[PDB]
RNA sequence: AGCUAAAUAUUGGCGAGAGACCGAUAGCGAACAAGUAGAGUGAUCGAAAGAUGAAAAGAACUUUGAAAAGAGAGUUAAAUAGUACGUGAAAUUGCUGAAAGGGAAGCAUUGGAAAUCAG
RNA sequence: UUUCAAUGGCCCGUCUACACGGACCAAGGAGUCUAGCAUCUAUGCGAGUGUUUGGGUGAUGAAAACCCAUCCGCGAAAUGAAAGUGAAUGCAGGUGGGAACGCCCUGGCGUGCACCAUCGACCGACCCGGAAGGGUUUGAGU
RNA sequence: CUGCCGAAGGCAGAAACUCAGAUCAGUUUUAUGUGUAAAAUGAGAGUU
RNA sequence: GAAGCUCAGACGAGUAGGCAGGCGUGGAGGUUUGUGACGAAGCCUUGGGCGUGAGCCUGGGUCGAACAGCCUCUAGU
RNA sequence: AAAACUUUCAGCAACGGAUCUCUUGGCUCUCGCAUCGAUGAAGAACGCAGCGAAAUGCGAUACGUAAUGUGAAUUG
């Protein structure tokens, strides 16, 4: 198997090496990993939604046919600005939105272990390759040796 | 890994030289021998080739290509256009004479430039 | 970065906290520098900034203009400095306001409380 | 169709080799193996190990050195207990399958190493698992 | 009505801090009781053993520890189980032995270990009980060599007999009980 | 080594874990394709981009 | 992903489990399939399909000559004689 | 019962219309396309 | 006949920490003097409304005018920031300039005329 | 760009020509979330597969991630009203076609995947016999 | 927004594989009486 | 940009319906040594340019503090 | 056949408050806690400041007193 050196505090080499493990061996997937990632990357999400009472609070029914005006329900009552004024719809000011957002939306996701263990995998993989990197954008120009390995 | 999954992963389409716009894309590389994206010209994507920037060339290996410090050598020309010629296509005749045209032509315009 | 979960980060509850903070917060909040020869005498960097102390601008239109403190104008974090003023349209004088973050104390209004308060504060008097 | 459904790279690379060898070369072997490559998994089952030691020492056999090649993937039959010397190239091969077979016999290839060795598939059985078993 | 699940992380880090307060709380002693081996009562997982309630008496008093003194060195009892076989009996009463052997007991008014106690007790420890008792799994068979009366033997003929003894069992059951 | 493992030997951190099979192993199609094996097989090579 | 929905492109357009025999020497670790099967031993290897989650054991398979003694409930009819056959015995267990 | 149209000085009513006693119906010429279907169907 | 912690629930109350949430016709009805103004005998119904500037430095003084204001000034980086105050769109209106017009107007194709830009 | 000259040009949407909506403008505004089922595609593993009910670690934010464990879910066996019984005879059966391959010397020869036509056996439920043997009945069976 | 395929008064398309065929035809000849059978021309034809 | 290059021929109405590729909006992860008080976003414009089109870039004016390209993710688009 | 009028285009000025940017607000999730009252509660009323109408606080000791901590203000 190939080795690669130790580099110190100094910045030197030294005389011990660490032969290179199998898993830089792992097959790069960037397809997998992508899809692993976009899965992984929605489990720290909190939930939002509306309040599931609003657009209903208020008190408002339809008039009526035959009105020469529609038939949205209207707000009741009298000497104030929102007497007359629609309610109880999505078009409507102040009304309930279409659909409102609901907690139980499906935030987390499920992923097999074996499909995430084959993301992390191809991930260290891909770490230790040099053009992935610069692709990655490290300014990696004068890094002496990838991967890198530093003493304990 | 290889040469080319390095390419399917990078030269296609992640790299932090690439400039994809209404229907073309180029090559910030400093490495890159034509500045658009190719198998022939992506030294990422690829094995050992040459480029020049302002002149100074680089060159490339794969025996030491794991060792990114001593990976790229650099030669400095600072005598003529002419003879930066000679240099470039000399370099290059015992080399893969595909991309000696785009070098020498790439000294001729940044010569221009100075 | 922050560590805790006592202190917040949330950009809100912070400007809540300092646009509401009662006349005691605002005092530590109204704080100012010291100056290199007070600094190295009391072996203090900061201190709170109260009337009468003889401080200097060091930023704004009035950089470099000195004097004494007529009054820390707390409940808009301002202070008002002797002669630094406007001239109104009439010709009257309006004190202009200088942030207490902006100027560095150069004399101090020596009492025993703020020497308690230097010698508590990791000090020597 | 001319391309594979799937996004994997190595898929995508095997498919850009036998499309050079399909177009470049007299065999129909790999016009199929190309055909086969862009098959969907539900048009590619595997094929038990079962299976293809059945197929090789199948009545006059004449398995010998023939290379068995599946575009699949060479499962695992635990129900024999005893594994004859066979060597497969196919596509991807369970741990299972792949112990048994290095420990106890022959070789495992990828479809680049049927490339290398028979890349107009001379000596070459090309095997296909059963289809339907629909549930 | 839904019933959302956005706590269970919350719920779970609550339940560890609990556990973490326990241990804190009553550090000299495992955090975990001694519990007895007992086997699943059904033909589906009689072939299991797992942990039961507590002991029982006639467990106890084999063992030798009175069901009074029981609860107060850690050892819960169970009032409502019984032994019907004794495998069961020393199975459980072995338990109880380990148990007392690993177990170390400080004198109360720390004056003198009084009858039963621990001469040195500086050795205390808080180590939970699995690792000193494993339960363990009903012991699989080992190999054993051929039986030659089992060979003759056929097998599945007897269960088609005492089977249709079984099912005409009332049959005969009459046929004696009416000609008697 | 011990983390991750090989793809014979399982990792000692991972209950039955071993790293994942390649489909292609020699990956590298351009010299392969460019490879002796190749070209003594394929028929001569039709011509590229023609007059019209 | 509701930006590849339809609607994106639409606007505007309006208790006894059984095993057979041929799976039973499966049930052995590998250990015991490697130090049983295909020798000569005076003690015969024994195999438990109750601790593995087996009521039952059923016909379908053949066995190699090598002997083997089945603990189970139930057995199946000729089974039994193709333990016989294969040289083992099928002692019941309860 | 009557009948009534609301245009004009009959348009925006939440009860009873101006000048209308007993039973009352008022049109506003948008039901008779919801008619015709009806009498169609 | 009886008692009893724990794991369990918790659109209220009290504290906190957050967010792939909303960004003033949205988000709670309410970012504001909001269950307020206001309506109904009553049970009840129930809005609208955020932004000058870093600092009022909120236009001294003069002139015309009954005053309101305007015009000179003055503050400011800015008054194209003057409280009817960030930016200031459309509908609509006034003025100026160019052009057309005999019961429609709009639009398209080709080209002239005037204006304008470009290689 | 405006405008003129010649030529052409019925007001848009809805509903079965009519009729219904439309004074103008700005902002808002209508196939969403979720539970199950089905087809297809992709990914991982493969006679197995599924960590997140739970436990441990995680200090740098810890609602993430990582690790660990027995149940258990589906599958590995079907049939019978039900008790129940509960699968390679014959290379895990043969015949023909059949992809691909090999052999020569176009064709022939082998060779046969999948699959399809056949085909015998076996598991049963039905019938006769007292397990063997006989049906040319049957199951999206080996 | 653009492109392609495109009806209906059991269709059009998609996928899975046959044969380089005498395999089909909103057709015409030949023979027997609009039916059937076996030359012309066109088309790659198909099956679940 | 093998996801490419190259040669040739035929073809072009289109409702229901089916398939495919793109433009634009809010927010998230990565990247661009990304743009910005020597003027970001927005807005106006008889200026210029690109695309069949959805749309995009730009000159001038106004304006005052944030904003965008590329690859993915996401939706109160 | 010129003006006026009508219409179109452009500059400016109006009308109006869209867009952009912001935000001590809202919404959602999670964590922690258990505390009203006949010793007078929740709520309502009426008052209290040098100059206060509302909001807030308080109760004839009235935009409060006592005590503890801070240490030199409040502000129109």
């Amino acid at each position: 198997r190939p080795t690669v050196s130790i580099y110190n505090k100094d910045g030197s080499v030294s005389s011990e090496t660490l032969a290179l493990p199998f898993v830089f061996k792992a097959p790069i997937r960037p397809d997998l990993v992508r899809s692993v990632h976009t899965a992984v990357a929605k489990n720290k999400r909190q939930p939002y939604a509306v309040s599931e009472k609003a657009g209903h609070q208020t008190s408002a029914e339809s008039w009526g046919t035959g009105r020469a005006l529609a038939r949205i329900p209207r707000v009741g009552g009298g000497g104030t600005h929102r007497s007359g004024q629609a309610a109880f719809g999505n078009m409507c000011r102040s009304g309930r939105m279409f659909a409102p957002t609901k907690t139980w939306r499906k935030w987390h996701v499920k992923v097999n272990q074996n499909e995430k263990r084959y993301a992390i995998a191809s991930a260290v993989a891909a770490s230790g390759v040099p053009s992935l990197l610069l692709a990655r954008g490290h300014r990696i120009e004068e890094i002496p040796e990838v991967p890198l390995v530093v003493d304990d | 890994q290889q040469d080319e999954v390095i390419w399917q992963v990078v030269g296609h389409e992640f790299c932090s030289y690439r400039i994809k716009g209404e229907a073309q894309n180029f090559c910030r590389n400093e490495y890159n021998v034509t500045g658009l994206c190719n198998r022939q010209s992506c030294p990422l994507a690829n094995s050992r080739y040459a480029t020049v920037r302002e002149l100074y060339l680089y060159m490339k290996t794969i025996e030491r290509a794991h060792f990114p410090s001593k990976l790229w050598q650099r030669i400095k020309l600072s005598k003529n256009y002419a003879k930066a010629l000679e240099q470039i296509d000399q370099q290059l005749l015992y080399w893969p004479g595909r991309q000696i045209h785009r070098c020498k032509q790439r000294l001729t315009r940044l010569t221009q430039y100075l | 970065m922050k560590f805790s979960r006592d202190v917040t980060s949330s950009r809100r509850k912070q400007r809540k906290a300092h646009f509401g903070a009662p006349s005691s917060v605002r005092r530590v909040l109204m704080s100012a520098p010291l100056s290199k020869e007070l600094r190295e005498q009391y072996k203090i960097r900061s201190l709170p900034v109260r009337r009468d102390d003889q401080i200097t601008v060091i930023r704004g239109s009035n950089k470099g203009r000195e004097g004494k403190i007529t009054s820390v104008y707390r409940k808009k974090f301002l202070l008002l400095i002797e002669r630094v003023t406007r001239e109104k349209a009439n010709g009257a004088s309006a004190p202009v306001g200088i942030d207490a973050s902006k100027v560095v104390i150069t004399k101090l209004h020596l009492d025993k409380d703020r020497k308690d308060l230097i010698v508590r504060k990791g000090g020597k008097v | 169709r001319s391309k594979p459904a799937s996004e994997n790279v190595y898929l995508k690379l095997l498919v850009k080799l036998y499309r050079f060898l399909a177009r470049r070369t007299d065999s129909r072997f790999n016009k199929a193996i190309l055909k086969r490559l862009f098959q969907s998994k539900t048009n590619r089952p595997p094929i038990s190990i079962s299976k293809i030691a059945a197929l090789t020492s199948r009545k006059s056999a004449s398995s010998q050195n023939k290379t068995t090649v599946v575009v699949g993937t060479v499962t695992d039959d635990e129900r024999m207990l005893t594994v004859p010397k066979l060597s497969i190239a196919a596509l991807r091969f369970t741990k299972s399958a792949r112990a048994r077979i290095l420990k106890a016999g022959g070789e495992v290839l990828t479809l680049d190493q049927l490339a290398l060795r028979a890349p107009t598939g001379s000596n070459t059985v090309l095997v296909r698992g059963k289809k339907h078993a629909r549930e | 009505y839904v019933k959302t699940w956005f706590n269970q992380p919350g719920r779970k880090l609550r339940r560890r801090q609990a556990r973490q307060t326990k241990a804190a709380k009553i550090a000299p002693r495992p955090v975990e009781a001694i519990r007895p081996a007992v086997k699943p009562p059904t033909i589906r997982y009689n072939m299991k053993v797992r942990a039961g309630r507590g002991f029982t008496l006639e467990e106890l008093k084999a063992a030798g520890v009175s069901r009074r003194v029981a609860s107060t060195i850690g050892i819960p009892v169970d009032h409502r189980r019984r032994n019907r076989s004794e495998e069961s009996l020393q199975r459980n009463v072995e338990r109880i032995k380990v148990y007392l052997a690993h177990l170390i007991v400080f004198p109360r008014k720390a004056g003198q270990p009084k009858k039963g106690d621990a001469t040195d007790v500086s050795g205390a420890e808080q180590t939970d009980v699995a690792a000193v008792l494993p339960i363990t799994q009903e012991a699989v068979e080992e190999a054993k060599p051929i039986t030659e009366e089992a060979k003759n033997f056929n097998a599945f003929s007897t269960l088609s007999n005492e089977r249709a003894y079984a099912r005409y069992a009332g049959a005969r059951a009459a046929f004696q009980k009416k000609r008697a | 080594d011990s983390v991750f493992g090989s793809t014979t030997e399982v990792a000692q951190l991972k209950k039955n874990y071993f790293l994942p099979e390649n489909i292609i192993s020699n990956a590298d199609v351009t010299r392969l394709i460019n490879s002796d094996e190749i070209q003594s097989i394929v028929k001569a090579a039709g011509p590229s981009r023609v007059k019209r | 992903p509701t930006h590849v929905s339809k609607t994106r492109k639409l606007r505007g357009h309006v208790w006894r489990p059984t095993v057979n025999l041929d799976r039973l020497w499966t049930l052995l670790p590998n250990e015991a399939r490697d130090k049983y099967l295909g020798k000569n031993t005076e003690v015969a290897p024994v195999i438990n399909v109750l601790q593995s989650g087996y009521g039952k054991v059923l016909g379908k398979g053949r066995l190699p000559e090598t002997p083997v003694i089945v603990q189970t409930r139930y057995v199946s009819r000729r089974a039994e004689e193709k333990i016989k056959q294969a040289g083992g015995v099928v002692e019941l267990i309860a | 019962p009557t009948l009534v149209v609301a245009k004009g000085p009959n348009k925006g009513l939440k009860s009873r219309p101006k000048g209308v006693k007993g039973k009352y119906k008022m049109v506003d010429s948008r039901m008779k396309k919801d008619l015709r279907a009806q009498k169609r169907l």
